[PDB]
């Protein structure tokens, strides 16, 4: 029998008031209540006030134009729960766990985070298939790595990507290692839901994802609970020994809905508004990201939350509060991506507070190169280049190595340290800035020595892909791989400056040379 | 009858581990093995060298990933991957059983140049392979050779002469 | 004998009222409520009165299915802290319950957590210098034992990475006992912590441990994460007083004390201060902080951490802050961002024991004279960035190169730092820290050049250093060489 | 005189900034005291006096 | 059947209680009081609940001579507007009422103002751009067809008159009934806007018209600016849905939409949160934006323009406008004041279309 | 007086927690008038009242050189003068760290002794030339 505990008082758009019954039921804190709109229908809540005349201020989760004042009440006495398991990869769902068309296990949505014994040190990469995130700033397995930026820089695209990257190695490694993912759409548009679902069906990436929409025209109770529900979803993933990642779409916006719900429940408001306690909100949110302990099956999450700056201030009170919390920050400046590069990441405001530790033993030596290489460039790039043939090799490198930092999509390991390798050993240092990509392009997708005949190596080629696995066990600074990977790349750099830098040079026709424009920047796109 | 295993933070650990290897051996689908290995784990009883080497037996002799096919499946991917969790995150090393199984799937994919690969870090970790492996990846690498399978037919053919971004592919 | 009861009024997040018929007990005083009902043993403690016979109290754990006017016991004391040599070793809430794993706590006595401040008479100031191993700190802030420092600084400057050095160059050699307090700090931070003092055997469980651990990190209510500076307060005063002992206490930091309370202020009713801070934030951080202090019994060599937001020094928390420190390390982006670390800023931090009298003359004089060229170096900035170093004398381009030589030298890597540095630590001796700042304050290295200055610890791998560079440099010019031989 | 110029127009956004800070903390803290007293009861509250 | 009624309980501005001694109605509730009493129809929409037997309820006319016991009616339905052909070539208020003393409108149904936005598997996003003819307009931040779009500028910038030549350009080689709903602007703009069209042959009364117009402007209180984009809207979707024709919707401002909001949030009680707007903001900005949607059944290509009081991005009205759109133009006074119009400032701006997928690889 | 700075925040905690109505910074309005209680008592006496004199030396503690804020104004407009250090002179080794710019006495001579008006006065004009020389002067 269903237990009633008072009736609707009044109701302020999302939030609501119940007066006590005239007996004396008491109600917990936090627990879901049930408000009978209908004979049939029921509207979720949840208790965010108790106060001295037993009055309860309730946030509202569903069907809010179906309440009115005098309605009956009903509590379950329990917490908030959503659907979990294996069965809700590939599905977006409301964080109350109703799926939304397209065309028996519960877990808590409020739980404790692993304490810090039930916890591994990071020690695994998640590749997120950009090559400065896998280098300079290395993500791992169980860290919570912010992406701040201004508007339209790049956030939602580096996860998207991430996403994307995981797949193929998802696809061959077994399904424990393999790294699911969430997707949590907080106050965005319902059409951006549906294209990031159908660019996740496109590329097959949504076996390993789910999504977790609260659009701006659901409520903010829904928009406050969304990322709780993902984390919650990632509860079973951590303690099925597997691996998920998060993406939390913009908490500003779960801020917003926190204020908006907090202030019309009479909460006294704080700095910029907010309550006051918004700062431990995201700190119930993130200390959940944990690489877990083998006692607890050596599972994990990521966490790559998403939010907004205006005009690249890092002074706001969220990004602080934010920034306190995460690990790490993914720093997108527009100044960059209206600057032409595109991932427009600071390097001298990202950082990773991991390390090597995340990254692999092939990436580890390049990173270690590359950071040397840039504290060295980021000195000298300021002058307007003068010493045209004097020019520092340093100066050439980096160069090289920011084109090579300008992508769109995600790109393979393989796929990655050899070209930072050629970078940083300076094989690429003849050709010109301009043509750095198209020599990225043929030295991993048009093997010009298989092509002219100069094949010496035994095995080393960049068309099987498995060699990765090698790569990711031993690495390049082998016995084994360093020669066959020398005796790869100089061939591949004479080829190119006999045969295809010769042509270009040779260009002074207006149509040649747009036509080979074109062509740079589409292998800055598709690499 | 042990040494006995320690966590890193100090915990006492189990060493009780052959039911589940014979949880492995009795698996159809090598997707099922690393099931065990976390339903190990949760158990505090972290999988040993002989549990990995079973899990790639039971890799190499499986017919498929799952029941259902997947697109992507690499019969050696997973190897290497087991490979790399044993070295980097957990610290066991590998043997000359370890690297024989990884060595058996590239002998019958045919894939003869990660093969070649495989033999020189077996030697340079004193591993000494099995000479039929040798002589099975050299026959398929002389039979890539004469039928003109050395390398695909996509690299060995002219390249776009005009720069065109349609031409190259992209 | 009986233990009266109270009965809720209402829960408004962490703050709940509680009413009391016959008197309400005094303020901080610890209240249950049993965990039949929630789960879990859920305590609160009273921080202000509202009528003779209604009160209110946080909670330092979360509260969840909490019903209203249910029990609340009066245990007639606020919360008791274990103290003894058995907390070493063993990970500590606020409650003084053991989280780690390892066995129940033997516990002869148990302290409270609220105590008055020493008085005037017990405190005593003896001006003696801590050996950090560090560079900088030996120099220009020479850390004093028995005394108060703290690393003020935003989010990713390197004062969690100066703890972590410290403890490992000072803990080790210190024949006390230590405590760290992590105060809404990041929990993968404590497992690495951890992880450290157990490979390091400052904890050696089979053994014996020097070092306590507390830990209310940023999941935690803001009741916990106000009251665990007082938690390793309870146990460290132990250590001073009664086994009259030296004390190391790591705090990992203090802004969160503060601003647990400032997200209690508005529940409480207590109107805020211009930045959002309660209006109580001084008096509650002194409160605290005189605390930790010495006495005749003993010494807490206190190193403590601020994060200042948005890098606004300003802000009243670390303004207040500065006034309960002798040393106020000060951090800053702008040298991190030139890839010097530790990224201190000699100028804008300073020292009590910086003074003739307490240390060695030359000591002094080199340091004073280190911060008089450093001015002079920014004045230059602000020349060359429009004229160029043409249009400078070259009695003013030698201490351009001097101060520029100090900036880069003073930069130092840490064992704790292999990770991002790559490369081993190095432990300076203060000895040798002032005869090779002084080598380079009278130009005896100028000849040396200036990046061999960069991440190295004394003067002998500065020229160790030098000779490399020259070596590569000769290399990549025969190579130019034969190169042109070849083509 | 560009300089002076420039000197003049950040002198007035420094004291704009300036004034627009007070302001907004003035008012935010008068919203949360405005909330707390709107947080307070009309009731009578009637008890036995005798 | 009987109607129900109640009585005004107080009165703060544009906002009234009303008692209802047998229960109360439910949000949204349109309740009507005769023009006896006060002079004229007023209409007035519930949007909280206080306690049981009353409810707080916006006004939309001036609530002068307005007592505290005037019998109240329950229409027992929300503010219904017309829709269809008969809305076209005609003025109408935010009650769906004329002003151009034309004559009846020929309706047949009425629809809400208020609805629930349409779900995901509704959605369908195609991307075409949408040749404004403008230069910048194209190049650097392309529309386009069924997206949204925001004219992002102050006081002087020239939105407006980016407007009126999308109007010239797109609109009358349209073929779609188009939408022009003025939420706090000027009432002389108005009346330019509707003789430039009945000149245009686009609201040829003795034909086919290809408009419909709604103004709640400045002189009007905030219940009916806050209001009045619904009525649009609910013109817009029947055309959307029913007709499932393309059509235009130009809003000319939705930061007064904003401000109506906030005016009447003081009114009804609720804490400011910043710059004294209205803690439910976002929600109530959200609701109106994820109706301006291209389904499948048709498409709405909006062209929303937006205030920035003070030249402030950092005010949370675009701030939040910024996320609910497609393609930005962010305006700039500088620029203006160089002489250069439209005063676009191109780093500012963006666009979602941009990119060689949907526009070729030359333009991107 | 070390300092009246914390005394303004001892009587905003006492007048907040009090519920007196805030102001500026979140300090009631008549903290000035505090200070005007206080330094408004240092006096130098009459003859008819034994020619007693208190003199004050009110510290207030600035942040980044802010002289805007509301206690220094506060000060500032109550005190017969005032002492301005600065940083960049306490690193350059000018100890003490005046601003002699900012540094005024509105008590010019008339404190001063016989013997010092004279040295004060060629101090005086000796430094107001010395600032315009140094500070257009190159560094070289
Ligand atoms: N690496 C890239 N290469 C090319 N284009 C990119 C890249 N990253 C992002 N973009 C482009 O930037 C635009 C916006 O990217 P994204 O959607 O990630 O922005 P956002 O930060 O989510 O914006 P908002 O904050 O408004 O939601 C899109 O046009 C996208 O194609
Ligand atoms: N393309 C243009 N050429 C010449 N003048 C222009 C142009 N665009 C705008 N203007 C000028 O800008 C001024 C205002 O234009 P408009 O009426 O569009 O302002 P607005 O953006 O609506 O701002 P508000 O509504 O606050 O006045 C007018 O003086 C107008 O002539
Ligand atoms: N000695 C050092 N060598 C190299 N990097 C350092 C050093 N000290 C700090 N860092 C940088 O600081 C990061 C960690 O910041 P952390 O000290 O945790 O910030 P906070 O102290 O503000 O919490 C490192 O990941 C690294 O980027
Ligand atoms: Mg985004
Ligand atoms: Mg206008």
């Amino acid at each position: 029998a269903k237990q009633k505990i008072g009736f609707v008082h009044g109701i302020d758009g999302t939030i609501a008031t119940i007066a006590p019954a005239a007996s004396k039921v008491t109600v917990p804190y936090n627990t879901v209540l049930e408000i009978a709109v209908s004979a049939t229908n029921i509207a979720n809540a949840l208790v965010f006030n108790l106060e001295k005349d037993g009055s309860i201020g309730v946030i509202l989760l569903d069907n809010i134009s179906e309440v009115r004042s005098g309605q009956d009440v009903y509590a379950t006495g329990s917490l908030l729960k959503i659907p979990v398991g294996f069965h809700m990869l590939g599905k977006i769902i409301n964080p109350l766990g109703k799926e939304i068309p397209t065309g028996t296990k519960l877990g808590l949505v409020e739980e404790m985070a692993p304490n810090i014994v039930s916890r591994q040190p990071v020690n695994y990469n998640l590749l997120t298939g950009y090559k400065v995130i896998d280098t300079l700033i290395p993500v791992g397995r169980g860290q919570r790595e912010l992406i701040l930026g201004d508007r339209q820089t790049g956030k939602t695209s580096i996860a998207l990507s991430t996403i994307l990257n995981q797949t193929k190695v998802n696809n061959e490694i077994l399904s424990k290692n393999n790294v699911l993912s969430v997707y949590v759409s907080i106050g965005q548009r319902c059409s951006n839901v549906a294209r990031i679902h159908r660019l996740l069906t496109e590329y097959d990436a949504m076996k390993y994802c789910t999504i977790v929409a609260a659009t701006a025209a659901d409520p903010a109770g829904l928009q406050y609970l969304a990322p709780y529900a993902g984390t919650t979803l990632g509860e079973e993933f951590r303690n099925s020994g597997r691996h998920i990642l998060l993406v939390y779409d913009d908490l500003s916006k779960q801020a917003v809905s926190y204020r908006q719900i907090s202030l019309l429940l009479r909460r006294p408001p704080g700095r910029e508004a907010y309550p006051g306690d918004v700062f431990y909100l995201h700190s119930r949110l993130l200390e959940r990201s944990a690489m877990m302990s083998p006692q607890k099956g050596s599972g994990s999450l990521t966490s790559l939350p998403i939010v907004e700056t205006l005009s690249n201030d890092v002074t706001a009170y969220i990004v602080t509060n934010v920034i306190s919390i995460t690990d790490g920050q993914i720093y997108l400046d527009a100044k960059l991506f209206t600057g032409g590069q595109r991932p427009a990441v600071n390097i001298g405001l990202s950082v990773s507070r991991v390390g090597s530790s995340a990254q692999n033993k092939a990436m580890k030596k390049v990173g270690g190169a590359l950071k040397m290489l840039m504290g060295e460039y980021r000195k000298m790039a300021g002058e307007q280049t003068s010493g045209s043939q004097n020019v520092s090799p340093v100066m050439i490198r980096g160069a090289r190595c920011l084109q090579l930092f300008n992508q769109k999509g995600p790109s393979y390991f393989m796929d990655a340290i050899v070209a930072l390798y050629a970078v940083t050993n300076g094989y690429m240092d003849d050709v010109k800035l301009q043509y750095s990509k198209f020599y990225e392009f043929l030295l991993l997708n048009k093997d010009l020595p298989v092509l002219y005949g100069q094949v010496n190596n035994k095995y080393f080629y960049m068309y099987n892909k498995n060699l990765n696995y090698f790569i990711r066990y031993f690495g390049l600074n082998h016995e084994i791989l360093e020669p066959e990977l020398k005796k790869y790349i100089e061939i591949h750099t004479n080829l190119f400056l006999d045969n295809y830098q010769s042509r270009m040079n040779e260009l002074k026709s207006d149509e040649d040379l747009v036509q080979l424009k074109n062509l740079l920047y589409a292998c800055k796109r598709t690499v | 009858a042990g040494g006995k295993r320690y966590d890193l933070f100090g915990y006492e650990v189990s060493v009780a581990t052959g039911p589940f290897i014979e949880e492995i051996k009795k698996a159809q689908f090598y997707d099922d093995a690393g099931e065990v290995i976390v339903k190990m784990n949760l158990a505090n009883t972290p999988p040993d060298l002989q549990t990995y080497n079973a899990v790639l037996e039971r890799i190499l002799n499986c017919k498929s990933k799952r029941s259902q096919p997947v697109k992507g499946e690499n019969k050696f991917a997973a190897m290497m991957d087991i490979l790399e969790e044993m070295d980097a995150r957990s610290g066991i090393k590998p043997n000359a059983e370890s690297w024989g199984y990884v060595l058996k799937e590239l002998v019958q994919a045919g894939d003869f140049r990660l093969g070649w690969v495989c033999i020189a870090g077996m030697k340079s970790l004193g591993i000494t392979p099995d000479q039929a492996l040798v002589d099975a990846n050299e026959a398929n690498a002389a039979k890539a050779k004469a039928a003109g399978t050395d390398f695909p037919a996509y690299l060995k053919k002219a390249a776009p002469e005009s720069f065109d971004t349609k031409a190259w592919g992209i | 004998d009986v233990k009266q009861v109270g009965y809720v009024q209402q829960i408004i997040g962490a703050v709940v009222d509680v009413t009391f018929t016959d008197s309400v007990p005094p303020v901080l005083t610890a209240l249950t409520v049993d965990a039949k009902e929630t789960g879990t043993l859920l305590t609160m403690e009273i921080v202000q009165h509202l009528d003779t016979k209604t009160a209110r109290c946080i909670c330092m754990s979360s509260t969840d299915m909490l019903r209203l006017r249910t029990p609340v016991v009066n245990t007639g004391s606020q919360i008791t802290v274990p103290v003894g040599e058995a907390t070493l070793g063993r990970i500590f809430n606020v409650m003084g319950d053991a989280i780690d794993q390892r066995g129940p706590v033997k516990n002869k006595v148990r302290w409270p957590i609220h105590r008055k401040a020493p008085t005037l008479a017990e405190q005593s100031g003896k001006d003696e210098v801590l050996v950090t191993g560090i560079k900088v700190i030996d120099l220009i802030l020479p850390y004093c034992k028995g005394g108060k420092i703290g690393l003020f600084g935003g989010a990713g400057v390197g004062k969690t990475v100066i703890i972590m050095e410290l403890i490992n160059n000072v803990a080790k050699g210190h024949g006390g006992y230590s405590v760290f307090a992590g105060v809404g700090e990041r929990t993968r931070e404590g497992t690495d912590l951890y992880l450290e003092m157990m490979g390091s055997k400052v904890i050696d469980l089979q053994g014996d441990s020097k070092c306590v651990l507390v830990y209310g990190q940023m999941n935690e209510p803001p009741g916990a994460r106000a009251r665990v500076a007082q938690t390793a307060l309870t146990m460290a005063e132990y250590f001073r007083d009664e086994a009259g002992q030296d004390v190391l206490l790591f705090v990992d930091n203090v802004f969160r004390f503060t601003q647990a309370n400032s997200e209690v202020s508005a529940l409480l009713g207590r109107i805020p201060a211009a930045v959002g801070y309660q209006p109580t934030l001084a008096e509650d951080l002194g409160m605290l902080q005189e605390r930790i202090t010495s006495t005749v019994k003993g010494s807490i060599t206190s190193v403590q951490a601020v994060y200042v937001p948005a890098d606004d020094i300003t802000d009243p928390a670390p303004a207040t802050t500065f006034s309960h420190l002798d040393a106020t390390t000060v951090l800053s982006r702008s040298v991190a961002e030139a890839g010097i670390y530790p990224a201190v800023e000699p100028l804008e931090c300073a020292s009590r024991i910086m003074d003739p009298d307490a240390i060695d003359v030359n000591h002094y004089n080199v340091a004073m004279d280190i911060v008089e060229m450093l001015t002079k170096y920014k004045e230059l900035q602000d020349i060359i960035a429009v004229l160029g170093i043409d249009e400078l004398s070259e009695e003013d381009k030698l201490i351009v190169d001097r101060a520029r030589k100090v900036a880069k030298f003073m930069s130092q890597p840490f064992a704790v730092a292999e990770v991002f540095t790559g490369m081993k630590g190095y432990y300076v001796q203060l000895e040798d820290c002032v005869s090779d700042f002084g080598s380079l304050l009278m130009g005896q290295c100028d000849n040396i050049p200036e990046m061999a200055f960069y991440m190295v610890g004394g003067l002998d791998s500065v020229k160790e250093k030098a000779a490399k560079m020259a070596a590569e440099a000769a290399a990549m010019r025969e190579r130019a060489r034969k190169a042109a031989e070849a083509k | 005189g560009n300089i002076t110029g420039l000197m003049q127009l950040a002198d007035y956004t420094y004291n704009k900034t300036r004034k627009e800070l007070i302001t907004a903390e003035l008012l935010e803290i008068i919203g949360t005291m405005t909330a707390m007293h709107a947080g307070k009861k009309v009731g009578l509250k009637k008890t036995e006096f005798w």
